């Protein structure tokens, strides 16, 4: 009974290191170069209107 | 006069030192003799070294100071009575540090601004341009002071940007939002 | 599942660019980093850290600003922005926190209902006028019958409770909140006292028996418990006192009136000399900083009632602080002591004597007092101070045999101690109070075995309520004693006496 | 004049840092302009380089460093007049009460040099009052500073509020009430209940002038509200040739307000916990009180013990400057005795042969004397029995009864209460009744019947109406 | 100098000679109870046989006790 | 590396503007850190021990440190 | 770039400075660790002083740390071992084994801290404790939840109070513990460790009923610190992810509070309270609260303490008496009568106490002991000068049975087999609240004052009747 109530949380966690994996992915893939100018552009358009 | 007063940690001298020779206005002078004095002291491994650490006497200090003088060209005569001034307070400890603070004084005061733009990765010079820009429209930049940026690489940001400059930053970096990603997924 | 609620919240939360004026640590020991930059900052205002840490600016000077962190120091390092969020230090206020436990920065953590708010009001302001005062005569009744009598309780009127450790401290203040439900069920809303428990470096555990007393007696509905637990770091427990007062401001200006318990300030100073010599500021008595006296005085001056003006409302207020063994010669106690007006002082002995609460009431003093007095117990408790004085003094001569005199003071003394000795968590009416203390000013009940009396008390009330409750019910509407009820409750008496 | 920019905000310790040419002189007042009112900071050094640190007045919240400040020339500037009476002000000389702005034809300094040696007090003088015990067993002097000691509303308020009256009768005096320490519940009380009592008129003029030094504002203005009331009273001194009657409240929280005033400044707070100017700042306090020639400022000081000592330091230096205390209890209150005045503890320095006369020194050892012999035969007298009495020993008892009923006013202040027409008492008629009671030429006229009355004149009424 | 009324071994004993310990076994109490007792007895009030028993039996121990420099056995 | 008092920009400003290092330094000297009752005053170092200096103010104080810089 | 080298800048005494290389950018609360010949120091970063210098507390030797030696950075707090196989092993501070049998099992590790569980974690107490010493059990009795605390002076068995409830309780409920020792001698430890192995309570095979963690104190004062958070941290892992009630006990507590008072002044925090750390309260307060009645697991810790100069109105045990439940307080005065325990029975208080909780009837009579006691003591001022026969009758009889009730606090133990010789007795809660009763009621007052001295529970107190008549 306590160790099924402690694994709804564990299942949570599972999905907490997930994360973590895509994130790998992220700077392996040319994600690293395409979503860091995503970033680049916004910031951008934002200091333009200041 | 200073753009900024800074006090303490060996920059009491170099607001004097910044000060004495602006209102004589022989700043560009001071800053070349500096540059020339500091340059040949850094690249000589022992003496930039031993200099900073201050195990002299008060008479070696002294010492010293006509030891350095055979390597600079005597510019200027203000870098000069700044030896001597460090020589007879009994201290030679923090060259770089009475430098480096004055190096901040003269080009802020002239017009010259350093920003920082860490990002994880090389980027467009169209970035550059297009961020000197962002920068112009706004405030911080209205000239009257100039525009530098460094682009630098730091794995400190893992993907994304971080604009810097007159404490006043546009943070778009990857990591922070890694970390609020993390916490909604630990409830 | 769970992931589905988690996936809603995860899409509110997007990538926020602008950002204001910033700081980066240059040395973080101690929980006190030291931030370079932060020019053009508020005195004590707040910022926000790129890992999410909280912090004020007790510290400005040129070099460097010394921000005071609240959370870890794990999840601060050197090189790290502190961003100028350009907001001092201010807090929700609203009718929402009733029956809401929160913490010190005001949302929930038992995790029941949301907070309703309407204004965030700073923690530290500044105490009203002279023109927005008016004298204190409002009663309140705490359900004790020497508290009420003997050393009355009033409205925006503030007075001690001073007493040992673990004596029944809580015991005499939450009977009070316990009183407030009766005027909160009817709805005349200028009696309704919203009452605030603040735990000031009171720990979790001791606090969640406060909670679980409360929800029995269906007392989480407007109680309010701001809480700075032991383990909370020194800013929040610093910043508790001023939290829960402010939540009370809210009532006390739309005309209400609200009351505020705060345990302990001895726990608050505490606090205090933990932020003073990391900051290494100026020594004081006892190693405490010497500078306690302007932080407690400061909170104190805003207990007050009100003009009529300010639509007649007035916090009052009930500070509770610890003592070593009942030394007031102490520096924290004594700095209190002056700033309010009266004091209660528990007494270790009454204690081991079995008698709880062990609030002994010749120690007590309340300097306004009896102003804020209900007209019914002044009556038949003027006589009840004199007689109860008298039995002290004459209590110092103990047992062979004595004088004919002496030994009457005694008799008279100890019936009336036993009276006022009563379970805790117990409140009472206006209209059962009332009644028994003529019973012992009179001597129909100091005529009666000291056995007997805890029995005499209830069967009293109960021959009260059968035969004409309409005594009862006048006595405690009208507020006082007519000549017409004060002869029925000699009467009265006399019968309850013969059975 | 000359315009800086704040430099730090530590604590309620501002440091400002002007364009050079020179610094404020020390004890100046500065004007921050900021969204919080104004903020009034007093300079206490001179840390060089055109900088300065300075102690707080009020609060220090909604500062930034770059807010310009402003240099006034000088001290901190209250009206003065008799266009500021009646009316509650904080240390900066303006309204608390709301009544709109505390202003007067003139402005003077809160900080001041005494007065010369030769314009000192160098002979003695003698204030007369109302009462007969104080004029009797503890002469007030003029001034002469006498230490006020017991609690707040057991008698207090009614002694205040009695000789703020007799002053006005007097000369046409002044008072000015300041509070140190003061709870702002309490003083919303202070002045209601003084308006009441016939000190303080709602329409123009009044007697005393009300300063209050609230707990809610740094300890600073706790402070310098002792200033703030002297200067007013030394107006009416100086250039009105007024005498003044200027009470302080509790002298432990003027101590313990001037602790925290020494410890931020960079000072050390060792006194045994408390500043060592202490004796340095009474010094400066208690020697602008004195007697010029062409008016005087008194004094009337209360003393606050700190756990029932009178050996710790801050009672010890209050003692050394003080020449009468005045003892009011509770006791004698209960025996229906207001004045509540000890004669057993009425006590000055300035009771002598050659101060008030032979006479009234005279008179007033015996008026002690017996009341000190009527207790020692009253300790066997009560325990043996009242019938073990001498005719020696009831001859004691029965002086010091006549002494103890007689001593009583039945005075303005406290007029409503018993219902009795109030008296003024003066010195020379307090001396002259005692006389005849001393020779027992009032030993047909019963104990009793000398409840309620004053003077000689006053007891010849009380003795015919107890017989009828 | 010798005080063994604030002398202690915390943990308790087991160090002495097992011969010592018996006879020795009420002498602990005896010299406790003793100390109470004497401080009653100076008052001069009259004191009851179970009192007085121990005042006799407490005072000729602490005579035992007594010692002079320089007696190693 | 160490802190000295004689980091104060006003003296350090004119010593470096030349090879004077200030004349104001012998029987003269221009006050600095004053109140809290005791006084620093810059230079005086031609002073003897216990003098008496007057300062143009109209106060007259007594050298107590005589000091490498201060008086 | 983390640099994985420092180099030592200043060793003064357990302070040790380090030299971090470019872009480390150092973190509170991380660990250091420097080889020695002694094994690893480890050091747990208690400060940055900027530009990559940590100012550190050592938890070894540095009487051997060599300057110039490489500095590694390890990164977060120190991960020591807990399971169920942690169970009867001793585990050294930095968490390695002194008992010297292969590595200590693992399953899952966790770090020496934790954060302290929120409101909405904690839950009430419901089972009440039952120690069978029958002034703890009638007077002030303690109920799981409850954070124990053992104040008493020098010289009042600190060690044997805490070993007897070891010896009766421990066996008794189902749960496992843990046993921590804090900043104790070489003697104590080995007394503990031979005394449980043979009553079966520690076992070289894992799964027990005690855990042992032994941190001593000629270690570093920043050792003794944290072997506290060690042994805490195998208590938290039954508690919640494992599910079971801990008994945890914790000697002595004090070593804690003296340790992190050492490190002050030196760390640069100026004392407070008068030669205390400034960070007194919040230290107890991290500690106190992780020890506490969850969702899941009750950790109700049995807390020594010592109370210096044997007055307990002084600062440092003050400030605790705050942070604990159910106090009790011992004396040398009452250990030398002859009473054992020297728990006092005034003095034994408990906030678990309630008329409800404990049952009414034991309630009315240990408040009725409490009364008789009380006139005891008045009276001890009359019977001195005045006399004991110009007392009343009811006077006397209050004294007469009030000496009954004195006697009928003494216990022998069997870990107190160093004192009386005789074994250790049980004594259930209902027998306690029944004798005492009896006494009080006045139909047991045939029975002397030396048969209530010496006894267990009721059956006990009757055959001593019967024993010194013959």
């Amino acid at each position: 009974v306590r160790y099924e109530a402690s694994l709804r949380q564990l299942e949570q966690r599972q999905l907490a290191k997930s994360v973590i994996s895509r994130v790998q992915s992220e700077l392996g893939n040319p994600k690293f170069q395409e979503k860091v100018l995503q970033q680049s552009i916004s910031e951008i358009e934002q200091l333009l209107s200041k | 006069p200073p753009p900024v007063r800074l006090f303490g940690v060996e920059g009491t001298y170099a607001t004097a030192l910044y000060q004495a020779a602006a209102k004589n206005s022989s700043i560009d002078a001071a800053f070349q003799s500096l540059q020339k004095v500091e340059s040949t002291v850094k690249k000589n491994p022992k003496l930039g070294h031993l200099l900073l650490n201050p195990a002299l006497s008060l008479k070696d200090r002294n010492s010293v100071i006509d030891a350095i003088v055979e390597t600079h060209k005597n510019l200027d005569g203000y870098v000069v009575n700044l030896l001597k001034v460090l020589s007879e307070n009994n201290r030679l400890g923090c060259f770089e540090k009475i430098a480096s603070d004055f190096g901040v004084l003269n080009d802020a005061h002239n017009g010259l601004l350093k920003g920082t733009v860490t990002s994880a990765e090389p980027l467009d010079p169209k970035s550059f341009k297009r961020i000197e820009k962002a920068l112009s429209a706004s405030k911080l930049v209205g000239q009257g002071k100039s525009l530098k940026l460094e682009n630098v690489v730091k794995p400190e940001i893992k993907g994304g940007l971080i604009v810097e400059l007159g404490d006043k930053t546009v943070d778009l970096s990857i990591s922070t939002k890694i970390q609020k990603l993390n916490k909604v997924l630990e409830d | 599942e769970v992931s589905s609620i988690l996936e809603e919240r995860i899409k509110g939360v997007s990538d926020e660019a602008n950002l204001n004026e910033t700081g980066r640590v240059l040395a973080v020991g101690d929980g006190i980093a030291r931030v370079f930059g932060l020019n053009n900052i508020q005195a004590e205002e707040l910022v926000e850290f790129s890992s999410g840490v909280k912090g004020m600016a007790l510290n400005l000077e040129p070099g460097q600003v010394g921000i005071v962190l609240f959370g870890s120091d794990r999840l601060v390092k050197e090189g790290e922005l502190v961003k100028r969020t350009g907001n001092i230090v201010d807090v929700p206020v609203g009718p929402g926190l009733l029956g809401r436990v929160v913490d010190a920065l005001g949302n929930p953590i038992d995790g029941k209902g949301p907070i309703d708010a309407a204004g965030r009001s700073r923690a530290q302001v500044k105490a009203p006028g002279i023109l927005p005062r008016r004298s204190v005569h409002e009663p309140v009744q705490t359900g004790l019958k020497a508290v009420d009598a003997l050393v009355p309780i009033g409205r925006g009127q503030r007075e001690l409770i001073i007493g040992d450790r673990q004596t029944g401290k809580t015991a005499v203040a939450l009977d009070t909140i316990l009183n407030q439900k009766r005027w909160n069920n009817g709805s005349d809303e200028s009696k309704k006292l919203y009452c605030v428990y603040v735990a000031v470096g009171q720990k979790r555990s001791t606090v969640a028996q406060l909670v679980q007393t409360l929800e029995q007696h269906d007392a989480m509905k407007y109680s309010i418990i701001v809480a700075a637990t032991a383990s909370e770091a020194a800013p929040l427990q610093y910043l508790a006192p001023f939290t829960a007062a402010s939540i009370g401001e809210w009532f006390r200006d739309n005309g209400k009136h609200a009351l505020i318990v705060y345990d302990d300030l001895s726990k608050q100073a505490v606090a205090y000399r933990q932020l003073s010599l990391l900051l290494r500021r100026p020594p004081g008595r006892e190693a405490y900083p010497g500078d306690v006296f302007y932080l407690h005085s400061r909170l104190l001056e805003r207990a007050a009632k009100l003009s009529e003006k300010e639509g007649s409302g007035s916090l009052t207020a009930l500070p509770v602080i610890e003592t070593q063994g009942g030394d007031v010669s102490a520096y924290i106690p004594t700095n209190v002591i002056s700033i309010t007006d009266g004091q209660i002082f528990l007494e270790a002995e009454l204690f081991y004597k079995g008698i709880r609460p062990a609030i002994n009431v010749g120690l007590s003093v309340s300097r306004v007092g009896s102003a804020a007095q209900v007209k019914a117990l002044k009556q038949v408790a003027g006589s009840l101070k004199l007689f109860l004085a008298q039995y002290r003094e004459v209590a110092a001569f103990a047992q062979s045999d004595l004088d004919a005199s002496t030994k009457q003071t005694l008799v008279r003394g100890e019936r009336l101690t036993q009276l006022l000795k009563q379970n805790q968590y117990s409140p009472l009416a206006t209209e059962e109070q009332v009644p028994l203390i003529y019973a012992g000013v009179n001597g129909h009940l100091d005529g009666i075995e000291l056995s007997r009396i805890g029995e005499f008390e209830s069967s009293f009330l109960s021959y009260l309520k059968s035969n004409h409750n309409e005594l009862l019910t006048e006595i405690r509407e009208k507020g006082e004693l007519s000549k017409e009820l004060l002869a029925s409750l000699k009467s009265a008496t006399e019968s309850f006496v013969a059975t | 004049p000359i315009t800086g920019k704040v430099t730090a905000v530590i604590g309620a310790i501002v440091d400002v840092h002007f364009e050079q040419s020179e610094l404020p002189a020390i004890l100046n007042a500065l004007e921050i302009k900021t969204p919080q009112g104004k903020l009034v900071l007093e300079v206490a050094q001179h840390l060089g380089e055109n900088t300065v640190r300075t102690i707080a007045m009020d609060g220090t919240e909604g500062l930034v460093r770059g807010e310009k400040v402003l240099d006034t020339g000088g001290p901190i500037s209250v009206p003065v007049g008799r266009e500021t009476l009646g009316r509650i002000i904080n240390v900066i000389g303006e309204p608390i009460d709301e009544r709109g702005p505390i202003k007067s034809k003139l402005r003077k300094p809160i900080h001041a040099d005494p007065p010369s040696f030769a314009e000192q007090s160098t002979s003695a003088e003698i204030l007369e009052t109302g009462i007969k015990v104080v004029d009797l067993l503890a002469p007030y002097a003029r001034g002469g500073k006498i230490g006020l000691f017991g609690g707040a509303g057991v008698g207090k308020t009614v002694f205040i509020q009695e000789l703020i009256n007799n002053i006005a009768k007097a000369h046409g005096g002044f008072s000015v009430f300041t509070g140190v320490g003061e709870r702002t519940r309490e003083g919303n009380d202070l002045y209601r209940e003084m308006k009441e009592t016939g000190v303080i008129n709602l329409e123009g003029e009044s007697k005393v002038a009300l300063v209050f030094g609230q707990m809610n504002e740094p300890p600073g203005a706790r402070a310098r509200v002792a200033l703030t009331g002297l200067t007013i009273a030394e107006y009416f001194r100086d250039e009105e040739g007024q005498d003044v009657l200027l009470f302080i409240d509790n002298i432990f929280r003027f101590t313990q307000a001037g602790s925290e005033v020494s410890a931020l400044l960079g000072r050390i707070p060792s006194a045994v916990g408390y500043q060592p100017t202490l004796a340095t700042d009474m010094g400066l306090l208690q020697e602008r009180i004195t007697t010029t020639k062409k008016g005087s400022v008194t004094s009337v000081q209360a003393v606050y013990v700190p756990a029932d000592d009178l050996t710790d330091p801050a009672p010890a230096t209050t003692f050394a400057h003080l020449d009468a205390t005045t003892v009011l209890s509770r006791g004698i209150s209960e025996l229906g005795i207001y004045p509540a005045v000890d004669p057993l503890d009425s006590k000055s320095r300035l009771l002598d042969a050659a101060v008030v006369g032979q006479e009234h020194y005279d008179v007033a050892s015996k008026v002690q004397e017996t009341l000190q012999t009527y207790k020692s035969l009253q300790d066997i007298i009560a325990i043996l029995g009242m019938d073990e009495l001498s005719e020696q020993d009831k001859l004691t008892v029965e002086r010091a009864r006549k002494i103890q009923r007689f001593l009583s006013q039945p005075f303005a202040v406290a007029e409503v209460f018993t219902g009795i027409p109030g008296k003024l008492v003066r010195l020379k008629d307090t001396v002259a009744s005692f006389k005849a009671v001393l020779e027992g030429k009032y030993d047909n006229i019963p104990e009793h019947a000398f409840y309620m009355v004053g003077g000689i004149e006053d007891v010849v009424a009380k003795a015919e109406k107890l017989a009828a | 100098a010798i005080n063994v009324g604030l002398s202690v071994s915390r943990v308790g004993s087991a160090a002495q000679v097992k011969a010592l310990k018996q006879v020795a076994g009420s002498l602990k109490l005896f010299l406790a109870q003793y100390r109470e007792v004497a401080a009653f007895a100076q008052f001069g009030s009259d004191l009851d046989a179970s009192t007085k028993q121990t005042l006799v039996r407490g005072e000729r121990l602490t005579q035992l006790l007594k010692q002079n420099q320089y007696s190693p056995l | 590396t160490k802190a000295q008092p004689t980091e104060v920009s006003s003296i350090l400003e004119e010593r470096i503007k030349g090879v004077s290092d200030e004349a104001n330094l012998n029987e003269t000297g221009r006050v600095l850190a004053v109140g809290d009752g005791i006084a620093r005053v810059f230079g005086l170092n031609n002073i003897q021990a216990e003098e008496l200096v007057e300062f143009s103010s109209g106060v007259k104080g007594m050298a107590l440190n005589l000091e490498p810089g201060q008086v």
